[PDB]
């Protein structure tokens, strides 16, 4: 059934990186923002490391 | 539906 | 007339979220207690949206 | 230059309706929050009336 959950952009805090990842409905849901979160958290595999580039 | 008295 | 209903907390039952919601007293009376309950439930727009953080408590 | 805006869910409010839709990024931004929203103010040409079936 559909949960009608936002996809929201987060921020890597990896001071070297500092890129904007936008999440899916899944990640969307189960990320804890008073924990820090990094590029590598993102279950999106285009967009799941620093070394890529943010999404267009 | 889980729910707590306030 | 005032109702003096209680708000009460309600888990999302979304297996990817599974927040705790602070329902309004009319929101509170409403809850069907035999059947799931999800954010998207909630009439507290701040609030009615699994992607939105818990509330303090 | 991305404004890093959500991809948000909204509810017609269309008593006849009542569908939700996944709305761009831009039009997420351009919600007023003020003012009842339908299904017809979705820019999405594929969910953009009531008529439509709600999105898998
Ligand atoms: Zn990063
Ligand atoms: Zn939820
Ligand atoms: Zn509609």
């Amino acid at each position: 059934e559909n949960m009608y959950v936002n996809k929201v952009w987060v921020q890597c805090e990896n001071e070297n990186c500092l890129k904007w990842r936008l999440l899916s409905s899944e990640d969307s849901a189960k990320v804890d923002h008073d924990e820090p979160w990094y590029c590598f958290m993102n279950t999106d595999s285009r967009y799941n490391n620093c070394s890529i580039s943010e999404e267009d | 539906a889980r729910t707590k008295q306030t």
